[PDB]
């Protein structure tokens, strides 16, 4: 079928048609252009015209110009030949290494997984960050979120977390780059290519690439989520594969949902969002998950505008989450990376009878001792510590010496911290924080325990400290 | 001459987008009549007005397109009803979604039904026991009763209705059918490996038997998670007008408040207050009225509801939560504060209520914790004024010792619903005195013990408890007898 | 006249009359229908094209469904037949027990008493609250209100000053329960018949009572206290005698209106009001009065929102008051009740001139040091109390005393503080304060001040505590 543009507004582009008007999500190709411009049905708006969403910039459009009804929705190469690439919103390759040739192609808008679908094993998933495996544990075929205003460490704990699991994981990865830095998919790529993930020789490459960053116009940045997200349900599905999601940032995808709801003629909800907010992220969300067919871990970093956690966009996504690591600007400038917020990340994988009691135990110590810490903390900033009881004054060395020892130095940050990364295995985090908590470091300095991997190290370094 | 599309049952689709139909034609539809679409889909008759029936989509709006043909119902929208729903998990319109076969229903209801009338009930004098200390002790909730259980994301509040639903096998499974409470609980907005997680839990605890789960999740179109609630009540007042029982779990009405807000703004009517409808008041109001006691002349069933709101830091003033605080019959607040600390349940005592009081309390509880709640209020303030023990009377000491314990007492685990005599038990040693002198510590590590002790050797003392209801006088005194000397030995 | 329907969206249905438009404010029946539903008029759209407000649930409406001007507002059945029963917004009784055989019908819209028809006498009126009466006293005939959030006490002190006085009142007594809990109207129905307040056999009733709850559509709730006090208004004028009126809670008028006010077309005033609220309320409220005719003696529990005192609709009522009791979640919270707030809550009489200077000077004298106190409390909080003056540390002692003092166990919460109810009688009160204020119990405990009636009950239970 052919249309013709009766209007242009930004990434706003409403179609007529006389015979033959396409169905709500199908994408039509404009007439007359030197690249292609997919445009995706959005609503029927009667007299046979569709209010549609462009994939790129709109400049250049006439009234009047013709499209055609590509007869479905914005459908991408899938199969294991994505691997060691990088893709498009709409699919076409942008590593200029030619053409995906795949099998099968998949429309990048898919129903959710149902109810019976659903699974419920509860596996933990060891990450050799402290505090998030003491405090916040993560879980296979987990949901986990990342929440950070801007600056604070969403990126690098990503990029550690990629070293750390996904380097040594038997199975595919996925990353999906959604309103980030360009810069970044190429800082990522061609470190992928070194430490041989994805490999240009061989069929070896563990990792496919989907990226729809910064520069592009809303209706890409709303769109690219669901495109990696495609991606990784035929790993899932079609392959009965265990998946890796990796997405930087999803809090882009809803931004740039509020960037084209005014034009798309709503009225604004709280804050100026779309009144579509919460089901938009529910049919995306919803389909990133494990299912008795295959497994998902995915991991997705939620920038937090203006540093507020209320902001409709983050309060949103909470719920969607089985793991949460909410990052603080007031940590990050006390110099404690990652800037994990102790009382504010949350995992349903903290119970005792998943993570054992003594782990059970250590962690809901550490919390306790930090909230105590807390409550003494307006008096202590007026009148500081002398007043304080000897008893009150042990848990502020001990909540001194925890938040310290929570610190970690990433590989991924050696350039910043100056020293070496560590990744410390469970059981020597469990530990080092029992013996904390139970005085055995009482006459150590809290400088010992900053920047360390094992408690083994935090006494050296009072050695050194002399 | 086909007339099968006058538009007078019939009618056209003008436009759709974002689940709303503009539909030409409708003439005789009812407001809020439901309609069906070529496709097999399901809508509701909001708008009727002067040129187009606004619908509402109870499904993906993709599959509907200008020129589509709608057609009445006839009906008023509705669902399933009855005891076949139970241990079967449905969507918000009745559907299965267990994939465990169609529901045998021979009943239907209408969602929205209003609340029984002054005349048709009595008041709240059956307790409905939570199995929790904190909340049966300090917060009673009698059968009837709407209570709500509010706080910010993870303080707990699910829990307290999954411990809840699990303490109801100890009356389902016995004989007596007044004492027996099937339960509803209803899912919004939540997402659905967190529901299919939920119902493996009830399985495994044996609870699904007399569980029914209406689910309205995350990706459900915005007016199936508005329905939900409304839905699930309905199944909950056929065994209300039926001399029947009931517990229904609305999980939480804050994302249903956001569907209905969007459902709401896409309809083009005009945002209030916060961005929701200026009726948002009468959406919650409307739901929970219909949590009843009716009286002996309607059956003597009951609806009891406990609604979920979330705060968000721990702001309770907002303008939602008091909206609906001040439609239930009481509140559970619950802190992060109060959780970080140890104090699990986070349960507020200062700022929980319920308004039902005693009368929704066995005598042996009564009798334990009549005054307990503004001990341990007063408790608080004291604990504050003091921290710089300024010259500190007696009273007070006693205040700051008894205030201590108490908090110890009423602290507990998960999944564990304690037996009403149980609490007296432990309760009846705190609230005694008799543990002034053991150190707070002590207290948790205590009633395991004893709780230990006389549930194995002095089932005697707690099935007379029990069964009396009340503590008589030499039940209360085989009770200081066990207590002060198994202390003693206990502390040895 | 016989319209029809045209447009129906939730409780604002639009009417099309083809000769004869019904004024505003006329009351419409829809017909067709298994109960009555009355639309009341609310504007002219123009093109013979009326905007109405449901007074009942809009399903099952139908365009063009046929409706007929009934030719007046709402009138609802007036008269001492009206005592011992139950009613609707629009005049039905709803308990069962058969039609309202009054001699008259009155309409529930109509102008408010002129200025010279106002009174000014101004007579002390005693609850036995020890805070009401001491701080902030009622007035006989006044217009009186208990403001606040959700559950720190309205309702409960609107139930024990009906014990305390409703129930030796010779008068009548009209209790309106607008937009509240429906089980609280079934409480109170079988409280008021239990206590014989309301005779079902004989003609002993001496209470009148309206419900439009919670579960009704905003429009029920628009009207309700205009039904209510349009009773009340027949027993001042038409018998002249001393009225009683609840009204729980009155905020519910207003919300009922702005739940609307969208759909009647308005821009919305600040907080999401109606931009009518002031004058809305102003109409209603000024009927709502003692006349010379007779007297009315209100009590109006009024919600307020996000315990926000500030904010457009509590904040527009207290211009309508004598008197006024404001409830607070911080006191609450702390076990004090009635959670009173000593520093926020007025009387028109609190002169010296009207209660005496030995009641004023108590009155004061309790709030200057509570106040002292409030200024205190952040700073000791950090600093502590050593450094403060003995001088000072006296009036901490006092103040927390007093602060104890003012809570009393109420007589319909002994399900909630597991303590008999006590009423103190003025001079119990004036004087027990004085005493504390003298110096005259530095030496008992705070704690024997707490949950106490007269101060020999804290003497008491100072020994009781003693061990």
């Amino acid at each position: 079928t052919t249309g013709r543009i009766v209007a242009v507004i930004g990434a706003v582009v409403d179609v007529q048609f006389d015979e033959g008007l396409p169905p709500i999500l199908n994408a039509l190709e404009v007439q007359g252009r030197e690249t292609r411009l997919v445009l995706e049905v959005a609503q029927h708006l009667g007299e046979s015209t569709v209010r549609t969403i462009a994939m790129d910039g709109t400049e250049g459009l006439v009234r009047g110009q013709k499209v055609l009804d590509s007869g479905a929705p914005i459908r991408i190469p899938v199969g294991p030949e994505t691997l060691g690439r990088i893709m498009n919103v709409i699919g076409e390759p942008i590593d200029e290494r030619g053409p995906i040739k795949t099998k099968q192609f998949a429309a990048i808008h898919a129903e959710a997984p149902e109810f019976v679908e659903m699974s419920v094993e509860q596996e933990i998933l060891v990450t050799g960050i402290k505090v998030v495996d003491l405090l916040a544990p993560y879980a296979k075929g987990g949901k986990i979120g990342l929440f950070g205003g801007a600056g604070v460490g969403k990126t690098v704990l990503i990029m550690e977390l990629i070293n750390n699991v996904a380097k040594a994981h038997g199975g595919y990865s996925v990353f999906a780059g959604v309103g980030e830095r360009t810069r970044e998919g190429n800082d990522l790529y061609h470190e992928m290519i070194e430490s041989g993930v994805i490999n240009l020789k061989d069929a070896t490459s563990k990792v496919a690439l989907v990226y729809g960053q910064m520069n592009e116009p809303p209706g890409a940045r709303a769109r690219v989520a669901l495109t990696g997200l495609t991606v990784a349900e035929y790993f899932r599905d079609q392959e009965g594969q265990d998946v890796l999601l990796f997405i930087d940032n999803i809090f882009r995808f809803t931004q740039a949902g509020s960037e084209v709801s005014a034009l798309l003629g709503r009225i604004p909800s709280a804050v100026g969002y779309q009144p579509t907010l919460a089901t938009d992220m529910g049919t995306m969300q919803e389909r990133i998950t494990t299912t008795k067919k295959g497994s998902i871990t995915s991991v997705q970093a939620i920038y937090v505008p203006a540093d507020d956690l209320t902001d409709p966009a983050p309060a949103t996504t909470f719920a969607h989450l089985d793991a949460t690591t909410v990052l603080s600007r007031a940590i990050a400038e006390l110099g404690i990376y990652p800037a994990v917020d102790p009382l504010d990340s949350t995992s349903r994988i903290m119970d005792p009878n998943i993570v054992g009691s003594e782990h059970y135990d250590v962690a809901r110590g550490v919390q306790k001792i930090l909230q105590d810490y807390k409550s003494l903390q307006d008096i202590i900033a007026i009148l500081g510590m002398d007043e304080l009881s000897e008893e009150d004054k042990l848990t502020v060395s001990r909540a001194r010496k925890i938040q310290r020892f929570l610190s970690q130095p990433f590989q991924v940050a050696e350039v910043f911290t100056g020293h070496l990364g560590k990744l410390v295995p469970l059981k020597e985090t469990i530990k080092g924080f029992q013996q904390i908590l139970a005085g055995e470091y009482d006459h150590l300095p809290e400088q010992a325990f900053y920047m360390v991997g094992p408690i083994e190290e935090a006494v050296a370094k009072a050695d050194k400290l002399a | 001459a086909d007339t099968s599309v006058d538009l007078e049952e019939t009618g056209r689709v003008l436009s759709i987008g974002d689940g709303i139909a503009r539909v030409h034609g409708l003439r005789n539809v009812q407001a809020e009549e439901m309609v069906e679409f070529s496709s097999g889909l399901k809508g509701m008759s909001l708008n009727l007005e002067p040129d187009n029936v606004g619908v509402v989509v109870f499904g993906n709006d993709k599959l509907i397109k200008e020129g589509d043909i709608v057609k009445r119902t006839g009906a008023i929208v509705d669902v399933p009803v009855g005891e076949e729903l139970l241990g079967r998990v449905v969507d918000a319109l009745g559907n299965a979604i267990d994939g465990k076969g169609p529901i045998g229903s021979k009943a239907r209801r209408r969602v929205g039904l209003k609340a029984p009338g002054i005349i048709p009930r009595i008041s709240v004098r059956e307790p409905m026991q939570t199995g929790i200390k904190a909340v049966d002790s300090l917060v009673p909730i009698g059968r009837g009763q709407r209570e709500l259980i509010i706080g910010d994301r993870q303080t707990g509040k699910t829990s307290i209705a999954i411990d809840t639903i699990i303490n109801q096998k100890r009356f389902n499974d016995g004989t007596d059918e007044k004492k027996k409470l099937y339960c509803i609980y209803v899912a919004i907005g939540q997402k659905r490996s967190t529901v299919a997680q939920l119902v493996k839990r009830l399985t495994d605890a044996d609870a699904m038997k007399y569980t029914i789960v209406v689910s309205a999740t995350a990706s459900d179109a915005a007016p199936l998670q508005y329905l939900a609630p409304y839905s699930g009540c309905s199944m909950g007042e056929y065994f209300r007008d039926n001399g029947k029982h009931a517990l229904i779990i609305y999980d939480d009405l804050s994302k249903q408040a956001v569907a209905y807000r969007q459902m709401s703004l896409l309809l083009r009517r005009p945002p209030g207050r916060e961005a929701y409808p200026g009726d948002v008041f009468y959406l919650h109001s409307r739901l929970l009225e219909r949590a009843a006691k009716m009286n002996d002349a309607f059956g003597g069933g009951s609806l009891t509801a406990l609604p979920v709101i979330e705060t968000q830091a721990g702001d309770v003033s907002a303008y939602i939560p008091t909206n609906v605080i001040s439609i239930t019959d009481g509140q559970i607040f619950l802190e992060t504060e109060l959780f970080y600390k140890g104090i699990r349940p986070a349960i507020n005592v200062g700022l929980s209520v319920s308004r039902v009081g005693s009368a929704a309390q066995t005598r042996a509880m009564k009798q334990v914790a009549g005054t307990m709640k503004l001990e341990l209020a007063q408790y608080r303030e004291v604990a504050a004024f003091a921290q710089f023990g300024s010259d500190l009377d007696a009273a007070t000491q006693q205040l700051l010792s008894r205030g201590v314990r108490l908090t110890e007492l009423l602290k507990q685990g998960q999944y564990s619903p304690m037996a009403i005599e149980e609490q007296v038990a432990v309760i009846y040693a705190g609230v005694r005195g008799y543990l002034d002198k053991l150190e707070p510590s002590k207290i948790t590590k205590f009633e395991n013990a004893f709780l230990s002790h006389v549930i194995s050797q002095h089932q005697a003392l707690l099935s007379k408890i029990r069964t009396d209801g009340k503590i008589s006088e030499e039940s209360d005194a085989k009770l200081k007898e066990i207590v002060t000397n198994f202390l003693a030995g206990f502390e040895a």
